[PDB]
C-alpha cells in the first residue's frame, strides 16, 4: 500500500 | 566490561568529547562534526608518551587525567582503543616527522604497544608526495573509504598526528534494500542538496519536546550492544539553538522520557568524510606548550626539542547504510531527517560514548 | 509506492 | 508492504 | 484530419483563447469551462440556420468568412465526431423548425430539436436539466435555474469530460487537503497525488509553473498553468496566448514530477449569449435584426454551454528527487489533441465544491 504522507513544508518567507 | 581505570578514563574521553563539539560548533568555519571520544584521549595520551615537563603534563589535563600515573593512562586508554574493535570499524594512527628528524627506539616501542601508532619520516617540502603518502596511507587503513585526509600541509616544521577511520552503524533491524530513493536534503530554507534516503517503520524509543521544538529517536544497533542517537529540530534552522541544551544532564532527561513508538524514521544513505585539524581545538582547551615550535618539549619521541605538534589529523568515513541484522504501527510519528541534526553512538554495557557529531551538509549536487 | 506530498507550510508572518 | 514517506510539503505563502 | 477539418481546427482553439479571455474578465464568472470545438459548431448553426448578416457575422466570428459554408459545416462536423456530449435547439411552442434545417442540423452538427412552453417556468427548466441529466448519465443534472429570455431560440449543449491519464493515479493517494481560493479563504478539498515523468517547465521570472499531462494512448495532453503561489488568475490570464503556449511548450522538458490535483466533478454552465455578441455576434442575438429564417419562425435567447468535469485517479495501468506541482491554488489548463493541436478544452479552477 502507498506509504504515509510526507512532512508539513516549510514556513512561507516573512 | 571495563576495568577501573579504562572506566574513568571513558567518562573523561567523553567530558572532553563534548567540550571539543562545543567549541568547534562555535566556529562558524566548521561545517559537519564527527568525534571519536577515544580516539581524541589517544591523540593526547601519545603527546604525554612523547613529551616531557608541562607540554605532557597539560596534554593529562586536557584530558582531565593530570592525577592520574602515566602508566594508568596508557593502559586505559589502550585497553579502550582496543574495546572500540571487538569487521567494519577501521583505525590507524601514524605520526609524521619531518625528513630531518629520528623517532626514539624506546617511544616507537611504547607507541605501537598501547596506541598501535605507526611512525613515518616525510619531506614535507614537496608537497604533492607529502599529501600522496598522507591519503594513500588513509585510503589503505580504511579500504578506500577514506581516500583523502587533507589538501594542504601547510607547515614544513612539525609533527603530523593522523587518525583515520572508517565506521558503519549495523542497525539491529535493517533497512530494506528498496525502500531507497532520491530526496532533497535541506541545508537552509534557501539551499537544497539532492541527496539518497533510506525509509524504515518500526517501534523505536522515541520523544517529541514540544517545548523545545525538537525530536529524538533511538536507534538500536546488532544485538543491542550499542545505539545511534538522533536530535533533530522540528524544521529547518542552524544546530546552534540545539547546541546550547546538548549537555550529558538535558541527554539524560530526554532518554528518560523516551517511550516505544511507531516512527517512520527517514535518512540520508551515503558515506559522510570529515577531516579535523583539532590542533587548534585542543590548543584552546588547554593543549599549549605541544603546539608551539618555541616552547614544545617533545624529547621523548625524538631524542631532542627539534619538534612540536603541527596537525592533530581527525578523519572518518561514517557510512549511513540499510545494512542490519536480518530481523523484520498504523500511524506511525515520522522522523524526516531532510535537515541538520545531531548523532551520537553509545555502548549500551558501558555508557562509554563511540562517537558525537552532526550533519550539516551532505555530499551532493545543489538543486 | 512512496506517499504523497506533506501539506503546504503555513505561511509567512 | 508499505512505501515509504512521502516528500516534504511544499512552502506556504509569503 | 482531412484538410477541411484541420484548416476549420484553428480556427475553433483561435476562437478559444478569445472566449476564455472574454469570459476572464467578467466579475461574476468563477470556474470557466469551455469546449472551443463545441462553441464553434453553435456558430456554425446560427449560419446554418440564418440569413444575410445574422449568418455572415457568425463566419466572421469563426474567421471563416472568405470559407464556403458547405466547407464550414463540413469541416466542424468532421471534428466534432470519457466524452458525453448533447447539443439540442429549444424554440417556443408558436415555432416550427423547418424540414431542411432539422435535417442539415443532424447531419453536421447532431444538433436536436424541441418545442417548449415557458408558460409554466418549472416545467420549462424541468425539461432542459432532465434532457442535460439523461445526455451526460446524471453527471449534470441541472443546467441553469432560470430562462431570462423566454420569447427566443435556446441553443443547449450538455456535456460530460473525463480525462483518462495515459499514467493512472494510485487509487489510494487521495486524501483530505485545503485548497487556497485566496490567501485568507481556504476550503476542505479532496485531493489526488501520482509522480512520474511529465513534461514540465517551471518560468522562474513570470512564477508560474507549466505541466503537460498524457491522456491514453498519448492522443491527447491536458496542460496544467498555474502562478507559484495562491494569486488571482488575472496575472497569468495576461500571459496566455497561442504564441506564449508555443514558447512554453518547446521550454518544456521530462522530469519527475510530483502532481498533486483536487479529486472531484467541476460543474459549470455558461450562458455564451453576451460574450459572442461582445465577440462579434451581435444580429443574432437582437430580437428587433435576427434573421434565423432558415429554421423558421426567432432570435438566439441564449447559448447555454454546461459541463461537468470530472477529475479522478483513473487511467491506463529511478526518478530524482521530484519537483512538486501542487494544485491547491487556482489554475488554468487545456486539453490538447496531440496530432492536430486541437483544443478540446480550455478552463479555469477557481472555487471547487469541496
Amino acid at each position: 500500500p502507498p506509504g504515509p504522507p510526507g512532512p508539513r513544508g516549510p514556513p512561507g518567507p516573512p | 566490561m571495563l576495568s577501573p581505570k579504562a572506566a574513568t578514563l571513558a567518562e573523561r574521553s567523553a567530558g572532553l568529547a563534548f567540550s571539543l563539539y562545543q567549541a568547534m560548533a562555535k566556529d562558524q568555519a566548521v561545517e559537519n562534526i564527527l568525534l571519536s571520544p577515544v580516539v581524541v584521549a589517544s591523540s593526547l595520551g601519545l603527546v604525554s608518551l612523547g613529551g616531557k615537563a608541562t607540554t605532557a603534563s597539560q596534554a593529562k589535563a586536557v584530558l582531565s587525567a593530570e592525577q592520574l600515573r602515566d602508566e594508568e593512562v596508557h593502559a586505559g586508554l589502550g585497553e579502550l582503543l582496543r574495546s572500540l574493535s571487538n569487521v567494519t570499524w577501521k583505525l590507524g594512527s601514524r605520526l609524521y616527522g619531518p625528513s630531518s628528524v629520528s623517532f626514539a627506539e624506546d617511544f616507537v616501542r611504547s607507541s605501537k604497544q598501547h596506541y598501535n601508532c605507526e611512525h613515518s619520516k616525510i619531506n614535507f617540502r614537496d608537497k604533492r608526495s607529502a599529501l600522496q603518502s598522507i591519503n594513500e596511507w588513509a585510503a589503505q587503513t580504511t579500504d578506500g573509504k577514506l581516500p583523502e585526509v587533507t589538501k594542504d600541509v601547510e607547515r614544513t616544521d612539525g609533527a603530523l598526528l593522523v587518525n583515520a577511520m572508517f565506521f558503519k552503524p549495523h542497525w539491529d533491524e535493517k533497512f530494506h534494500h528498496k525502500m531507497v530513493d532520491n530526496r532533497g536534503f535541506m541545508v537552509t530554507r534557501s539551499y537544497t542538496v539532492g541527496v539518497t534516503m533510506m525509509h524504515r517503520t518500526g517501534l523505536y524509543n522515541y520523544y517529541d519536546d514540544e517545548k523545545e521544538k525538537l525530536q529524538i529517536v533511538e536507534m538500536p544497533l546488532a544485538h543491542k550492544l550499542s545505539s545511534l542517537i538522533i536530535l533533530m529540530p522540528h524544521h529547518v534552522e542552524p544546530l546552534e539553538r540545539l547546541e546550547k541544551l546538548l549537555t550529558k544532564e538535558q541527554l539524560k532527561i530526554w532518554m528518560g522520557k523516551m517511550q516505544k513508538k511507531a516512527v517512520a524514521i527517514s535518512l540520508p544513505k551515503g558515506v559522510v568524510e570529515v577531516t579535523h585539524d583539532l590542533q587548534k581545538h585542543l590548543a584552546g582547551l588547554g593543549l599549549t606548550e605541544a603546539i608551539d615550535k618555541n616552547k614544545a618539549d617533545l624529547s621523548r619521541m625524538s631524542g631532542k626539542k627539534d619538534l612540536y605538534l603541527a596537525s592533530v589529523f581527525h578523519a572518518t568515513a561514517f557510512e549511513w547504510d540499510t545494512e542490519g541484522n536480518p530481523f523484520d504501527l498504523r500511524s506511525p510519528k515520522l522522523f524526516y531527517a531532510d535537515h541538520p541534526f545531531i548523532f551520537l553512538v553509545r555502548d549500551t554495557q558501558s555508557g562509554s560514548l563511540l562517537f558525537i557529531g552532526r550533519l550539516v551538509r551532505p555530499k551532493g549536487d545543489k538543486m
